[PDB]
């Protein structure tokens, strides 16, 4: 009810105030969408196969389909060079730059492979988004 | 009324000669809170209240309105309590839980220091020719009840005890509100049943509302919107439904004042053939499924021209006033026959 | 869909289309654009390759004697608080009008139970205390009650 | 090139480190100095 509504507008002031912002942006209402939905919660999720867990691995996935279907209106090295590029202000050292590309590549074979939401179209192979993904 | 300055009567009389008066006056209430249209109407109609009468000296006819708010949680009834509260001149708030039948009443004490039995006045004393607020009536205990009915059908409760014989006088304005059984209204029931309340209890409210959730995604797109809006304006830095701009509380205050304390309308006009064959009809399809209901009515189109500042009544205050009681009787009834209803006097609801 | 013989006849199927935006005039992105929206339509069938008045109201009433327990029965029509006469007594409290029991309504009854619409239970020689059973989904009767202007949720037990 | 930039932001931050080999109680106390009076 609006009492909910209420309080997603109390926990985005909450978001602006933790980061000494003084004004609300969106993405403080984004992070207490998950947060309001979530309610049954497990203790912790299990490691995904060098493991990565579940909630990076949406997130990953969340990126990467916003990035191509943005495009639509790709290259398999141009979005890595892209991923790179906009998680530069993360990586410190060399070797988190190699675990980073260890990681994007077997996600990207993992997803064209396991999960079909991508599709290989015929060393740099077209990538094109399952079109039954929301 | 001496306090009352001549620019706050002309402002208030300009205001009356305006065609689109109460068109306004229904939508300066409770700005905050969007739609449900019925609920202010009603509480309006009640604060603006009827002329009490006492014919012969033998039986004195109440000019009091009743009303009791029964709603789905979510719907801001206490936003509406709470504004009442605030707009009335004269206003006590009392909860459901913190409110026994002693602190509603007056009772005889002992003095600490002189030690003569002493009267101190309860809530209902206090609120005598203002308004009295119930908050989750619902919760009230059945022998804290029983009290109730004396002051709500004579607005007058006599004490006998301690050898103190006492009557005061008891006119006040009640507004109790109160949650379905279970925390949801089932259409499937009569409202007697949906409601833990005797049959009496209710019989003497003289207006009924409830209010239900559906869920619709124009309405809650109008709800998002406008509760968004006035989060925007509320805000300490930066510190309608029928299209006509609300009025300013000071000047609805003073409207009030003065239709209270200068407007006394006489009922002349009434064609009782009309009331008459629908009183019949409304006999006929209560024992399918009073005379107070008939007196609730009249003190209802004499409260309606009293907004209008008229002192006599015109023919469109009854017909406004049968329109909203038509209303709230078959929102209480069934859903299997609120349909056949709505078709028999569909006359009237036009 | 793994089967081959199922796969193969939707290609042929869908081939023709593949071929058109070429002839119209090696682009695969021009291709895959234009052949989209066709595919998904196409995934909505992988393997799939106007009643009388009183016949709907029949339905109904069928359909709510059905799926809803004897017991709350007067709880929903009688004004103040499966075998043949449940249905009528139904069928008499939901039409406003007054209905004569003319024999086309059993001939209607009888009709709806040929169409395999309604299915007898009992046996054939007992007609006077017969068993029914209703096997109609329930996106088909809400959507025969909207072109009545009748809400049947309201009146389903086991939703409320 | 991304590299170029990740491998000075690297030597920057080992520079500082070695920097701050330096015992940490020596500020701590210089901390506690203005607090003295
Ligand atoms: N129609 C509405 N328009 C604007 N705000 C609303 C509306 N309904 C609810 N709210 C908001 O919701 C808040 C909480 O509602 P409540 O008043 O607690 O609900 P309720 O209907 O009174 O039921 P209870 O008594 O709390 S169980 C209010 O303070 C309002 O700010
Ligand atoms: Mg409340």
């Amino acid at each position: 009810t609006v009492r909910q509504l209420e309080s997603m507008i109390r926990l985005s002031e909450a978001m602006a105030r933790m980061h000494c912002c003084d004004e609300v942006q969106p993405k403080h209402v984004k992070e207490a969408f998950r947060l309001l939905n979530k309610s049954i919660i497990r203790v912790e999720t299990p490691d995904v196969n060098l493991r990565l867990g579940f909630s990076e691995y949406c997130r990953i996935s969340n990126l990467i389909v916003l990035h191509l279907r943005k495009v639509e209106e790709l290259k398999r090295s141009e979005l890595v060079n892209w991923y790179l590029k906009e998680i530069e202000s993360e990586i410190d050292s060399e070797e988190e730059l190699i675990n980073k590309k260890r990681i994007i590549e077997k996600v990207i074979h993992r997803l064209t492979h396991y999960d079909h939401v991508l599709i290989e179209l015929t060393e740099d192979p077209y990538l094109v988004v399952n079109p039954n993904y929301l | 009324v001496g306090e009352l300055t001549d620019e706050d009567v002309k402002m208030i009389t300009s205001l009356s000669k305006d065609q689109q008066i109460g068109e306004k006056i229904f939508a300066s209430i409770a700005p905050s809170i969007y739609g449900h249209e019925d609920i202010k109407r009603g509480l309006a109609l009640a604060l603006f209240g009827g002329e009490p009468k006492n014919p012969g000296g033998k039986h004195k006819v109440r000019g009091d309105i009743n009303v009791l708010l029964c709603g789905d949680p979510g719907t801001a009834k206490s936003q509406f309590l709470k504004y009442i509260e605030k707009v009335s001149s004269r206003a006590i708030f009392t909860t459901g839980q913190g409110a026994s039948a002693v602190g509603l009443t007056a009772y005889v004490q002992r003095h600490p220091v002189s030690r003569e039995w002493t009267l101190e006045a309860g809530a209902l004393v206090l609120a005598d020719r203002g308004v009295c607020l119930i908050d989750e009536f619902d919760k009230m205990n059945d022998q804290d009840r029983t009290s109730i009915h004396e002051a709500m059908e004579q607005q007058s409760i006599s004490i006998s005890k301690a050898g103190i014989v006492t009557s005061l006088q008891a006119r006040c304005t009640v507004i109790a509100a109160a949650n379905p059984i279970g925390g949801r209204y089932d259409p499937s029931l009569t409202f007697s049943e949906n409601v833990d309340l005797t049959e009496p209890i209710i019989s003497r409210f003289d207006i009924l509302c409830v209010v239900r959730d559906t869920v619709d995604p124009v309405q809650d797109e109008m709800l998002a919107r406008f509760v968004v809006g006035s989060h925007v304006r509320h805000h300490p830095s930066n510190k309608n439904t029928y299209g006509v701009e609300p009025l300013p509380q000071e000047v609805l205050k003073k409207y009030i004042i003065y239709a209270k304390e200068r407007v006394h309308p006489k009922l002349n006009q009434m064609d009782q053939d009309k009331v008459a064959k629908m009183y019949s009809d409304l006999r006929k399809e209560s024992m399918a499924t009073t005379v107070r209901h008939i007196e609730s009515m009249i003190r209802m189109a004499e409260a309606h021209a009293r907004i209008h500042l008229r002192d006599y009544v015109i023919e469109d205050d009854v017909n406004m006033a049968i329109r909203v009681m038509l209303e709230s009787f078959i929102d209480t009834q069934k859903f299997s026959v609120m349909r056949s209803m709505r078709k028999t006097f569909a006359r009237y609801l036009s | 869909c793994r089967d081959l013989k199922e796969l193969r006849h939707l290609a042929v199927l869908n081939f023709p289309k593949y071929c058109e935006p070429v002839v119209k005039g090696r682009d695969t992105r021009k291709l895959w654009r234009n052949i989209e929206p066709h595919l998904k339509k196409a995934m909505q069938t992988v393997y799939l390759r106007e009643l009388p008045y009183y016949s709907k109201f029949i339905l109904i009433a069928a359909y709510l004697a059905s799926y809803n327990p004897a017991r709350t029965d007067k709880r929903f029509f009688l004004k103040h608080h499966f075998p043949l006469d449940r249905l009528l007594a139904i069928l008499y409290s939901i039409v406003d009008s007054r209905v004569a029991p003319t024999a086309n309504i059993f001939s209607q009854i009888t009709s709806l139970v040929t169409l395999q619409l309604l299915t007898l239970v009992g046996h054939d020689d007992q007609l006077d205390g017969p068993k029914y059973k209703c096997t109609v989904s329930l996106d088909f009767i809400r959507a025969i009650a909207r072109t009545v202007n009748f809400d049947i949720i309201k009146y389903l037990y086991d939703f409320l | 090139s991304q590299d170029l930039l990740e491998r000075i932001r690297a030597k920057e931050a080992q520079k500082q480190l070695a920097q701050m080999t330096r015992c940490p109680e020596q500020e701590q106390r210089l901390q506690r100095l203005e607090r003295l009076p």
